RNA sequence: CCAUAGGUUAAUGAGGCGAACCGGGGGAACUGAAACAUCUAAGUACCCCGAGGAAAAGAAAUCAACCGAGAUUCCCCCAG
RNA sequence: GUUUAUUAAAAACACAGCACUGUGCAAACACGAAAGUGGACGUAUACGGUGUGACGCCUGCCCGGUGCCGGAAGGUUAAUUGAUGGGGUUAGCGCAAGCGAAGCUCUUGAUCGAAGCCCCGGUAAACGGCGGCCGUAACUAUAACGGUCCUAAGGUAGCGA
RNA sequence: UUGAGCCUUGAUGUGUAGGAUAGGUGGGAGGCUUUGAAGUGUGGACGCCAGUCUGCAUGGAGCCGACCUUGAAAUACCACCCUUUAAUGUUUGAUGUUCUAACGUUGACCCGUAAUCCGGGUUGCGGACAGUGUCUGGUGGGUAGUUUGACUGGGGCGGUC
RNA sequence: AGCUUGACUGCGAGCGUGACGGCGCGAGCAGGUGCGAAAGCAGGUCAUAGUGAUCCGGUGGUUCUGAAUGGAAGGGCCAUC
RNA sequence: GCCCGGAUAGCUCAGUCGGUAGAGCAGGGGAUUGAAAAUCCCCGUGUCCUUGGUUCGAUUCCGAGUCCGGGCACCA
């Protein structure tokens, strides 16, 4: 899946970007802890506002 | 019972169609796996015995969206 | 291994690129920095089994613009065929009874042609023409009654092609001095030839890889099609 | 057994062909005979032999 | 810590039985093929769950064929 | 001691003992679609299977076949992956024969690919095998012995109608 | 870190006559060297220690081709490649280790709860293994469904069809 | 021994033998060939055994069919495995 | 049916990235010992299964085919 990052993280750090990460790394450590979030299209625009604004 | 608590999938009966076409009743046991899901709206590890495909359905809709469908049909977690 | 004069032109060609017959003819002209008019050559890895008689690519083709070089022809005929060979344009025309004299010191030519009724005399002692690709053979189009014609095509710019016992074939198609468009017509003239000489049992892509090159130059990948 | 089974094909553009057998042992050469052809309605050459 | 799990009380409803019909989950064998495994027997016997007075199905991503018909179900032909 | 209750109570079965082998614990194994339980609320001086059957003297030869326990260069090889080639459809180009892009589709089936089997090394208190034809020891006879039959080896002790 | 394909880049070939550790087909009587060569002096290196290549450097201004031989002639130069082999890279895989956030926990502790079950939580030890589901090959009388012909001086054997 | 392919293709009145399936003989007719000067002969070999039903597929030919139309797939027919 | 390997002297077998094809067993003989044993050596009766291709040259390398050995595939 794509999903956006909230924290820094390792090889994909950017504090906010869409990277094709395996559903295993996301739904297990990333999201289930606070470092990523599923790009349900409703969040990609949500955090997008944080960028500009 | 080995039945997905989400997709509702359960052991379906079939037949072991061999080379000589010898019918033999069997079953397709779903790939269920007791996984511990975390809910941000409740702060708890809601463990649910769902199949492989049942988990992906939770990724799109959401653990909160899935549970909402459970409490609706009497499902207790 | 190579020298600057060779490492300089190597940078003018992309090893990992399959140029077109129209782009290869122009680039080839820039791959000849030698101090003499180099000749154009085109090799290709035929997808055939060189170790199978029923899969041999051999014959002759006439270039639409010749090879751009003089080809001293030497024909060996008998009877009236002697005159027809001389008036044809053959540089040297020796009789069948004087075939030994040529082996002595009169051996200066690029190609040899003979008549069917004179292959039993030239056939023997051919240990000097065979290993030099000068041994007349009805296959290469150097053995036929109409020697008058055969010689004319050779003097016009006809080139022979024969795949080695490995699966590769190379033949001249002119010089580098020739214009771009000119070379293209000549190159395609050969490409269409091999396709016509393709064996029936040939399986897989007959044309696996084609590449052109000069005398003192590197090769260039080109799409035959 | 041994004496294989062949089929003479019409040398013409037709697809007609006659069936028969031969001795591949001492007769490996390609058989060829002129027979009638119901398609072209003319005796055409018949080759092809195993 | 919050919050839940849990505990208590109250209201409502459910539980059982029952000849057939009905939907769904399970699902043979004997037998026939003059044997026999594909096949047939049969999605029948039987087991189990649920509901009604009917149940089930049901308002086209269906057929037809250039002319139309227009949800489902039932009966007679089509056709052994 | 046990056993065919009701025609066989025996040389059968069981038996302490001995041997091989499996098992490191959530054991092997067994009952079960699963859970669980038994094995055992035990821990290799334990437990399960098999074989033999107090004790005394001892328990040989043979690893080809069939199994088991290992190793291993090369060879073959499933699912899956889908390289090439061929065919159907058709925008266009052809005055017509014909060919025919993209897309779609059908078909054909390289490459990727562990076990297994074969091969090789062991195991016979594993299932079993432990025989034929000749020559010979200077009275006969027999055969200590020596070849062969290529099936692995061809009867030690003891005993023997 | 590495086994194999693939693509450039560099090595690489001891039948015999012989100036000599000749790959096969082709182009080819000249390119090469003052963008500083032969010829000597070392290191690295292949290896049948026969011989050859090369960076650096000394030096400094040459080295060659039918040659008369060889079935086949050039380290004179350049291409498409093979045999063999080495190093980057690319591609498809393989191996092992570390880590923890799933998963396992018939370790300890706490609570529900004066409870050997179970559930939640904490912690420790393992760990993307194990296990399980689907597909697949092998194995499989533990188990299940059956076949295992008929003539025939009865049947069986033999023979026959 | 010379010349060659009638061991050919579409039919065949009539007749023989079998429960049937099936098999066998057949002058002659039409088209196209070989041999001989010609009259004629040849639809394998002196004749009689040298054999394999069906179903299911493969190959070539034939627009016969082409589940909306135009094709194609498939099927059918002939030859054949 | 597909694929790999094998077929070598009378027998059992080794062998090559393309070229005088060897060993063992057996037999005759020789050497050696004073002699009989042993031991060692010499002596060979081949289209390298069959038909082609490349080559100056094929038991080799390649293609087809046959027998045999191993595995897999094998629904009229």
């Amino acid at each position: 899946m794509q999903v956006i990052l909230l924290d820094k993280v390792a090889n994909l750090g950017s504090l906010g970007d869409q990277v094709n990460v395996k559903a295993g790394y996301a739904r297990n450590f990333l999201v289930p802890q606070g470092k990523a979030v599923p790009a349900t299209k409703k969040n990609i625009e949500f955090f997008e506002a944080r960028r500009a604004e | 019972s080995r039945v997905c608590q989400v997709t509702g999938k359960r052991p379906v009966t079939g037949n072991n169609r061999s080379h000589a076409l010898n019918a033999t009743k069997r079953r397709f046991l779903p790939n269920l796996h007791s996984h511990r899901f975390w809910v941000e709206s409740e702060k708890r590890f809601v463990t649910l015995r769902v199949s492989a495909k049942g988990m992906r359905v939770i990724d799109k809709k959401g653990i909160d969206t899935v549970l909402a469908e459970l409490r609706a049909r009497g499902e207790k977690y | 291994k190579l020298t600057k004069r060779m490492r300089v032109i190597r940078e003018k060609v992309d090893a990992t690129k399959q140029y077109d017959i129209n782009e290869a003819i122009a680039l080839l002209k820039e791959l000849a920095t030698a101090k003499f008019v180099e000749s154009v050559d085109v090799a290709v890895n035929l997808g055939i089994d060189a170790r199978k008689s029923d899969q041999n690519v051999r014959g002759a083709t006439v270039l639409p613009h010749g090879t751009g070089r003089s080809v001293r022809v030497a024909v060996f005929t008998q009877g009236a065929n002697a005159e027809a060979a001389k008036a044809a344009g053959a540089e040297l025309v020796g009789m069948e009874d004087l075939a030994d004299q040529i082996k002595k010191g009169e051996m200066n030519f690029d190609v040899v042609i003979a008549s069917p009724d004179a292959m039993r005399v030239v056939g023997q002692l051919g240990q000097v023409l065979g290993p030099r690709g000068l041994m007349p053979n009805p296959k290469v189009g150097t053995v036929t009654p109409n020697v008058a014609e055969a010689v004319k095509n050779a003097k016009a710019g006809q080139v022979r092609y024969r795949n080695d016992k490995n699966g590769i074939i190379h033949t001249t198609i002119g010089k580098v001095d020739f214009d771009a468009d000119k070379l293209k017509e000549n190159l395609e003239a050969l490409l269409v030839a091999l396709k016509k000489a393709k064996p029936t049992q040939a399986k897989g892509v007959y044309i696996k890889k084609v590449s052109i090159s000069t005398t003192m130059g590197a090769g260039v990948a080109v799409d035959q099609a | 057994g041994i004496r294989e089974k062949i089929k003479l094909v019409s040398s013409a553009g037709t697809g007609h062909f006659y069936t028969t057998t031969k001795n591949k042992r001492t007769k490996p050469e390609k058989l060829e005979l002129k027979k009638f052809d119901p398609v072209v309605r003319q005796h055409v050459i018949y080759k092809e032999a195993k």
